[PDB]
């Protein structure tokens, strides 16, 4: 699988 | 193909009725079977008769019944080496945990002794819970040490004492010209980068990460972004950061020019003089109260009573100068052009050889693995998201103002890199107007 | 038709009489004096002074008629630049060459340039009831008291009313030293006058910081400002520490314990003789020790700035509706009506509120109008009336210093606010 982590600076 | 207990290929067919078409596999005439448990405290093995319906807490009680009925077993828990997991959900049945007669469990204190090498190079021993996530264990160790903002620190395995109150304030120079040279490991950049494979996983426990009981780990500042570093109450935190900076320069973990080295050396020499000043005794002929206080105090007190009050106040004054000088050393170190970069080995897409990914508080850097020369920099402020493909061990970073960045690391390096990026992103959300509102839930969501 | 004019040449203690008309120019009188006295000597610093009228005759294009000079006018012909003794905040005396005809605001600015003290508008000259620096060591001097016989012969156990009277001696910044009864070879005090210090920067204000530290130090030793016994002991320990740091800046190559093998990475030992490394460290240590010394002086200054009585300059005043003499206290942000016996603050008005303000010079009454509070009015003596006026205008002028505009000192703006 993959672990996608979004920079809170952008969404969430 | 993984075999045995706790896998998809168990050695015994479980859930067999005593009165089925034939007796259950590997069971005694009464339907029980033997679970062998190693009690680390006593270096002894103990066997229990159980079935699959017995609860984890049932196993623990059966063990305690067989061992000393007066001894304190309240700290012991079951550890399952093969599956690298503690068994703390005590209401689970052996069948739920996948536990058959082949399983080798340990009954062992959750709290153990752990040797730490501090940044000032001294060894301490602490009692820490080996079943807590390392994030919490580090936070608890820093509280014992009165070091604020534990999220900037972590634990690092040494590359291939004393039991806490005052060795944390120790700040002395190397003993010999040859004790210093003995510690100097003439290391290339790639070999420094390999050291960074030893940063512990903050989301897992010490037990799950191959830490012997009397193995020394390094307690180190991990993230080079120091929030509210305040001389008025961070004396210990400042001393340990200064010591980390002092050794990194003496040992060439970070380079500087010759003129900078002579400045850091004078500043270290000065700090050592100020430290002698905070403990110089028989401070007698120096203090002349007639020159230091207004004449009304002279007439109201005996000189040797004023001299005493002055020398008591001077202790705090000298400690402040000492802390300010260390702050200045840290600030000069922070201004070095490669400060704050942690290097990892990485193969960049379309690249010819192994290079480095450098991670800093505000950016990622592609660097040459021999010289450390920066090739390309990406700012976190332009980063939209990032992901790890754990199949091919590939990190991919997406941006708003250019095409994605992709690189390959070893499996160990993938986990560490992912936590560094997530960690620095977490630290960037710390706000001045705040209390110790360390959102633990947010750090875990970004680094796992 | 000519009439005679008595001009005294201070430079030669000789009196010279001149026949003049009245349509003659001031510049004309000057050239006649140069014809009668030495034709070789340099007279270009000399100007005409009129001691009876307390004024310089520095307009050469003007006529004797435009000046009201008649035959009853005894003038002087005298060097503008004269020797002036100064006691610095560190209590040391220096001599200086200053234009006794410039307005004192300009004299102070030029002295501070000579001494390398930035922001001269915070300093001024005060009358008390010697190396001779000229513009291109004594200003970085910070020595403890000589003996308990020197600190006690300096101590004046004076009440609060008496300190308020020393403030009569602040010079008019809009007038020259000559107009203010300052003799050559006589000592004025150079002091920080205003307690609002703009950009006090340890990176380059070493001298200005040293002198401000010394002023605070002495004010505390001489009880000109009071603090608690706990604070006095902290200040004493801090002064003791500063004197230790000061000694550390003179660490020579024979008293030194620098061990390079403990302070530098091994490649330096393998490349340089030990003596070369220590000399490099000792040279770098000078700036390092001087920086610790400056920071410690900054901490002393910052503790002094936090005292309850800090930064207040007192004057004797009769407030409207008051029954006796009290004190008007002037600080950088506020005006305080104070009891002259206890020093207690009775009422405080903030400069932020101050709409406008005027001085009735007939009855010597200062009046300050506010937006929230009712008018404040008080009467002072005639001298104290001029000094208080300058203090209020001066502090307003200092507040206008744009927090970071690095602008030139608006000299003309100052003069408008204090005249």
């Amino acid at each position: 699988a993959v672990t996608t982590v979004v920079n809170p600076k952008y969404e969430g | 193909v993984p075999r045995g207990s706790g896998t998809e290929n168990l050695y015994f067919q479980g859930h067999m009725a005593l009165d089925g078409i034939r007796m259950p596999d590997g069971c005694y005439a009464d339907g029980t079977w033997e679970l062998s448990v190693h009690v680390t405290d006593l270096n002894r093995d103990v066997t229990l008769r159980v079935t699959g319906e017995v609860h984890i807490g049932g196993v623990m009680l059966k063990l305690v019944e067989k061992l000393d009925v007066k001894k304190d077993w309240s700290d012991h828990a079951l550890w399952w080496e093969k599956k690298r997991t503690w068994l703390l959900k005590t209401h689970w049945t052996l069948d739920k945990c996948g536990i058959q007669a082949d399983a080798k469990l340990q009954f062992t204190p959750q709290h153990k002794l752990l040797r730490l090498q501090l940044p000032n190079m001294k060894y301490v021993k602490v009692k820490v819970n080996f079943s807590d996530r390392v994030f919490k264990a580090v936070s608890d160790i820093c509280k014992t040490f009165n070091i604020r903002h534990p999220e900037e620190l972590s634990l690092l395995k040494k590359p291939r004492p004393l039991s806490p109150p005052g060795i944390l304030a120790v700040s002395q120079p190397v003993t010999s010209p040859e004790i210093l040279a003995k510690m100097f490991k003439p290391q290339a950049l790639l070999d420094k980068a390999k050291t960074n494979q030893g940063w512990l996983d903050s989301s897992r426990s010490l037990m799950e990460q191959d830490v012997k009981e009397n193995e020394a780990l390094l307690l180190r500042f991990k993230y080079y972004s120091f929030f509210d570093l305040n001389p008025k109450y961070d004396a210990i935190r400042i001393n340990q950061l200064y010591e980390q900076a002092k050794w990194a320069l003496l040992l060439e973990e970070i380079e500087c020019t010759e003129e900078e080295m002579m400045m850091f050396a004078a500043l270290q020499y000065h700090i050592n003089k100020l430290s002698i000043m905070t403990s110089e005794n028989h401070l007698t002929t120096d203090v002349n109260p007639e020159c230091l206080v207004s004449p009304r105090y002279l007439k109201k007190y005996k000189s040797k009573q004023i001299t005493a009050r002055i020398l008591e106040a001077h202790q705090n004054v000298a400690q402040m100068s000492l802390i300010e000088a260390k702050m200045r050393f840290i600030q000069a170190w922070q201004s070095l052009p490669e400060f704050g970069i942690t290097h990892f080995i990485a193969r960049f897409q379309g690249g010819k050889r192994e290079e480095l990914i450098g991670i800093a508080y505000n950016r990622l850097i592609r660097m040459d693995a021999s010289t450390g020369d920066a090739i390309k920099t990406w700012r976190f402020s332009n980063m939209k998201q990032w992901n790890v493909n754990w199949e091919i061990k590939m990190v991919t970073v997406e941006f708003a103002d250019e095409v994605r960045l992709s690189f390959i690391c070893t499996e160990v390096d993938c986990k560490v890199v992912h936590e560094f990026i997530g960690g620095y992103i977490f630290l960037s959300t710390r706000a001045k107007d705040q209390n110790e509102s360390l959102d633990e839930e947010m750090f875990y969501k970004l680094t796992s």
